[PDB]
């Protein structure tokens, strides 16, 4: 107990992670410390058609460009256009203030650690690891419900346009899809 | 050139380090001898052989070094091994010296020029890369034995008394210092910690195979200058060559 | 003393242009050729010392395409028209091959640039850039040759610019990223020439002065040796660095080498 | 006898005239003799390679304070180590570098074994302003390296590089037993000393199969490092060595599309400054982790992320281009235009490929055999 308290006090980030994962009942302390320790002849027809069309070809000058097309291209190539989008996270350094940013970094670290444990467990070659992956999935779901949903609510309340949650959602969905595919393959192997 | 003989005269304090009888108890000379061995122990690795005039001078030499805070500096660089009169104790001291030079720890072999260990063993390559002569080794004039020989040679063979002592002193000094070169591929360092060696009357007593390698540029250079020559010599002698 | 060489590679794949003509769209191969000729004339008008080269790719091979207006420009346009007419009229489908031989055209362009560099006087440096317009789909079978061409162009410091019309090509994106060139996708085909007069017309030194669109998301998917298809995760040998889609007890390439 | 004691050589006797002006034609051959001065190979040495896990041991004793190399041994050693790391990572795609520093008779793993060059460079730059104290201990550094590399796969070439400045080492136990253990473990150890030859280092290099060298000057140090850069030759086929590695596409994000997804790079999280939450970068194909540098092994799933062009750049060694047959123009019956540059063939010799039977001039042949490494005719 004293050693665990000293380790928590030494690293404030580790203490915050332990509080977020154990006090909120996301994960059990024992597991945390254990982890710490082509087509038809239509193609030929098109080829013949284009060959005949370009056999009798003459250069053109007026038909090459038009004033409206040039103006549209300049507007698109002007700053703030489609190809010249000038936003590119204009004030991302000052958007989503650092108080939220610290929480986002903590959530990123937690997700990274949990997925590192998951991928270390994978592939499952022994029956012992079968239950461990289920526990890891349950811990991931509990962490998601405990943190991301309040985080999404806070983002909606403050109306942040940045898709910070998108990366975490993609990672969680990829992990869940991989686990589901592996479970399906395991069921198929028993058939 | 497999050998780099050199004669060291005055020390870093511009004071001669000659092993004169009247200056054996001098504090200035004994500090330079320890000072010379200090930087020398850190430039030539895996084996340094040092010869002293006599055991009585040898025991007083280390006592002065031990009293000052200088001998401990040498200890952390290389292991200090002292040769005694006992054969059994000498053998085990040599046994641990051989293995100390075998690995990278290194060691220092302290002995006497006129001892059974000076000629009883041969320092092959990688053993005793540097040979240090602390002063010209002169046989003691006591016991009224050498003087009897000097008197006989004086009126019979017309042998100069000073020349015979110089001949005897240089013969033993050159014999022991010449045991560091055994084999064509073998190489070693030869130094002389006495300004008396720099005189022509004693340089001519060195064998001809060492005279040509003893350039006149380094005959009275100081301790710091001698270290630089040793560093340059050893650095370029480790490169591969052809048979 | 500033020598600028512009080589334009034109994807003249008969299948894609035939489909476009059958679609009766506002853009045809004739308009593309006219835009290329106008861009070349503008490049030649930018500086007297500037040089122009046009290469058209086809299923068969690569063809070197090169009264009130400039005399030399008139001759160049006549030569280009004659060459493209000869290439199209004599283009006969003989075989099942359909992918564009883009790698061969780039290799010929590099050889031409190397030839022209030696003829350049030592007092002047011939800065060379290559512009490629893509119409048909990309070919994955020529991945190794395309990468070799990219590396050769990077070695000689030759810019490669890609102007995709319909289908984006990852190889062109990789070439632009490695060589420092510009990759751009055309939103409206009839306006293509304007883009050629707004982005690719200025030289590399002039590009730094002006403002250009940021590069598009470049992919780096590799091609499997035994499939020649784009992959994301695969097995890579530790000796010959060959990439395989599936695990094998012995490396085929290493087995080949004795 | 002596070579120069015989007859005087008349080099000018080669040129001759028969039609009073044919000499020019002869110099044309000289021009033809001017080219083709290479072996048509940029390297001409080892045509293959193998993954290397190289460990660099750096002395941290007082001997590093010596001014043999300006300003001191430590600064020049670290600069040359940075250059060596850069060149080694350039010439080795899937290699790994570890850094161990020996000081005060102890060994400390300064940097973890990884393939990131920027991390190693930053660690070395931080170590530039360290304090040199104590004495080196080769035994501890070798023990740490052996402990790290024992679990590595056998097919990987385990190499250890030791930079030994001080001439004395303190070993808590016998070192020759450790040398025998390293020899049994099939590990390569190389030592590059600074002051003079050391017997223990020579014995270690001899028994372990490595090479021992002594630095003469900074140029010699750089030459030795460059020699150590080159990968050792490997057998044609050793085992079933294969590694699953990802190819993270550099997918940036834009606000124009609806997929503008900012994220924090895993590597930048540990930085003291605020991590760069840019638009996009390299996304892991397995867990969608974001990274800004390559090649960097993924921290989450352990997957290795390598750049495809880096691997593809060495493929020309696997399939070298066969030299074209030198055929004189008169004996060739066909078109006199080069297939590559479309230039007229006026040279005395025309090179014809043995596969596509195309014609290339001297310049195009040299360009293909030196830079392109692929025959344009064979592509079609
Ligand atoms: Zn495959
Ligand atoms: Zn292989
Ligand atoms: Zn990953
Ligand atoms: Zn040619
Ligand atoms: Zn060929």
């Amino acid at each position: 107990l004293e050693e665990k308290n000293r380790m928590l006090q030494e690293d404030p980030v580790l203490f915050q992670l332990y509080k977020d994962l154990v006090v909120s009942q996301v994960i059990s302390a024992e597991e945390f410390w254990a982890n710490r320790l082509a087509t038809s002849q239509d193609i030929i027809n098109s080829f013949q058609s284009i060959r005949q069309e370009m056999e009798a070809y003459t250069p053109k000058l007026t038909q090459v460009l038009s004033s409206s097309a040039a103006s549209s291209t300049i507007t698109a190539l002007s700053p703030g256009g489609a190809l010249m989008q000038g936003g590119t996270q204009q004030a991302i350094n000052q958007m989503v203030p650092n108080d939220i940013q610290s929480e986002l970094k903590h959530l990123y670290v937690a997700v990274g650690e949990l997925l590192r444990h998951f991928w270390s467990c994978f592939p499952v070659n022994t029956p012992f690891l079968e239950e461990k992956v289920v526990k890891m999935k349950s811990n991931l779901e509990r962490f998601q419900v405990t943190k991301l949903c309040p985080f999404q609510e806070k983002i909606r309340r403050q109306y942040l346009s940045t898709n910070l949650v998108s990366h975490i959602e993609e990672m969680l969905q990829t992990a869940y899809n991989k686990l589901h595919t592996w479970q399906s393959r395991r069921l198929m192997k028993k058939t | 050139v497999c050998l780099c003989p050199m004669i060291i005269g005055r020390g870093n304090d511009q004071v001669a380090i000659s092993s004169k009888f009247e200056t054996r108890e001098d504090i200035a000379v004994i500090r330079n001898y320890g000072n010379l061995l200090l930087e020398m122990s850190a430039v030539v690795p895996d084996g340094i052989v040092a010869f002293f005039t006599s055991y009585q001078y040898m025991e007083s030499t280390v006592a002065s070094w031990y009293e000052q805070g200088i001998l401990e500096n040498i200890q952390r660089n290389k292991l200090l091994f002292i040769e005694t009169q006992d054969g059994a104790e000498t053998s085990v001291a040599l046994e641990k010296y051989q293995e100390a030079c075998e690995n990278g720890r290194g060691a220092i072999l302290l002995s006497v020029a006129r001892g059974k260990v000076s000629e009883g063993i041969d320092f092959v390559h990688h053993y005793g890369r540097a040979v240090i002569m602390f002063g010209v080794p002169y046989v003691y004039t006591q016991s009224r034995i050498l003087k009897a020989r000097l008197e006989y040679l004086r009126d019979q063979f017309q042998i100069r008394e000073n020349d015979f002592l110089t001949f005897d002193a240089m013969r033993h000094a050159a014999q022991c210092v010449g045991r560091a070169i055994r084999g064509k591929t073998d190489y070693g360092l030869m130094v002389f910690a006495d300004k008396r060696f720099a005189r022509g009357d004693k340089r001519g007593k060195l064998p001809r195979w060492i005279q040509e390698h003893l350039t006149d540029a380094n005959l009275n250079l100081t301790v710091d200058e001698g270290v630089q020559v040793a560093k340059y010599f050893l650095r370029q002698m480790a490169q591969p060559f052809h048979r | 003393d500033e020598l600028n060489l512009l080589v334009i590679v034109v994807d003249a794949n008969p299948i894609w242009w035939g489909k476009q003509a059958l679609k009766e769209s506002q853009f045809t191969l004739s308009k593309c050729i006219d835009a290329v000729m106008v861009l070349g004339n503008s490049h030649l008008f930018m500086n007297r010392s500037n040089k122009l080269a046009v290469i058209a790719s086809h299923i068969q091979e690569s063809r070197f395409l090169y009264d009130g207006k400039y005399e030399l420009l008139t001759s160049a346009n006549e030569v280009i028209v004659e060459e493209i007419k000869d290439l199209m009229t004599k283009s006969d489908i003989k075989g099942q091959h359909t992918e564009t031989l883009l790698a061969g055209s780039l290799a010929k362009a590099l050889c031409y640039i190397h030839r022209m560099n030696k003829e350049v006087k030592d007092n002047q440096e011939m800065k060379s850039r290559i512009l490629v317009i893509k119409a048909a789909e990309d070919s994955a079978l020529q991945y190794m040759n395309f990468m070799n061409v990219i590396f050769a162009a990077q070695k000689q410091n030759i810019l490669i610019d890609a102007c995709v019309l319909d289908s984006d090509s990852g190889l062109l994106q990789q070439a632009c990223d490695i060589t420092g060139g510009l990759y751009l996708k055309v939103p409206q085909m009839p306006s293509l020439l304007q883009y050629l007069l707004w982005v690719f017309l200025p030289d590399q030194d002039q590009r730094s002065q002006l403002i250009l669109p940021p590069p598009v998301h470049v992919d780096y998917r590799a091609a499997c040796f035994c499939h020649r298809n784009l992959i994301e995760i695969g097995y890579v040998c530790s000796v010959c660095l060959s990439i395989f889609c599936n695990f094998s007890p012995i490396c085929t390439t290493c087995e080949t080498a004795f | 006898t002596k070579r120069w004691e015989g007859g005087y050589e008349r080099t000018w006797e080669i040129l001759k005239e028969d039609e009073s002006g044919s000499l020019k034609a002869t110099i044309e051959d000289i021009l033809f003799k001017a080219k083709r001065k290479r072996v048509f190979e940029h390297h001409g040495g080892v045509r293959l390679g193998m993954m290397r896990h190289l460990y660099v041991v750096v002395d941290g004793s007082r001997t590093m304070e010596d001014q043999d190399l300006k300003p001191n041994r430590l600064t020049c050693t670290l600069k040359l180590l940075e250059y060596f790391v850069e060149e080694y990572f350039d010439q080795n795609p899937i290699s790994q570098i570890g850094i161990i520093v020996t000081k005060s008779k102890r060994a400390e793993k300064l940097t973890e074994l990884s393939g990131n060059p920027r991390k190693h460079i930053t660690s070395l730059k931080k170590a530039v302003d360290m304090t040199c104290h104590g004495e080196p201990s080769l035994y501890n550094s070798l023990s740490i390296a052996m402990q790290t590399l024992k679990h590595m796969p056998g097919h990987t070439s385990r190499e250890v590089l030791i930079i030994f400045s001080s001439l004395t080492t303190c070993d808590p136990s016998n070192i020759y037993d450790l040398i025998k253990t390293l020899k049994a473990a099939k590990i390569r150890v190389s030592v590059i000393g600074l002051s003079a030859e050391v017997r223990v280092c020579t014995v270690l290099a001899r028994e372990t199969g490595g090479t021992y060298h002594v630095i003469l000057d900074e140029s010699h140090y750089k030459e030795l490092l460059t020699h150590h850069v080159s990968p050792p030759p490997a057998s044609s086929s050793s085992e079933c060595s294969l590694i699953r590695m990802g190819f993270p596409q550099h997918t940036i994000a834009s606000l124009s599309d609806q997929d503008a997804k900012p994220s924090f790079s895993m590597a930048h999280l540990d930085g003291n400054t605020e991590p760069g939450l840019t638009l996009g970068g390299y996304f892991c194909p397995q867990c969608r982790a974001k990274y800004c540098e390559l090649p960097v092994e993924c921290k989450i799933c352990g997957l290795t992320l390598v750049s495809a062009p880096h691997l593809a750049r060495s493929y020309h060694h696997l399939f070298p281009l066969d030299a074209f047959q030198e055929i004189p123009l008169e004996e060739y019956n066909g078109e006199r235009f080069c297939y590559g540059c479309q230039g007229e063939l006026k040279d005395q010799h025309v090179y014809v490929c043995a596969v596509c039977q195309n014609v290339f001039c001297v310049d195009c042949d040299v360009f293909v055999h030196d830079s392109l490494h692929c025959c344009p005719g064979c592509i079609h």
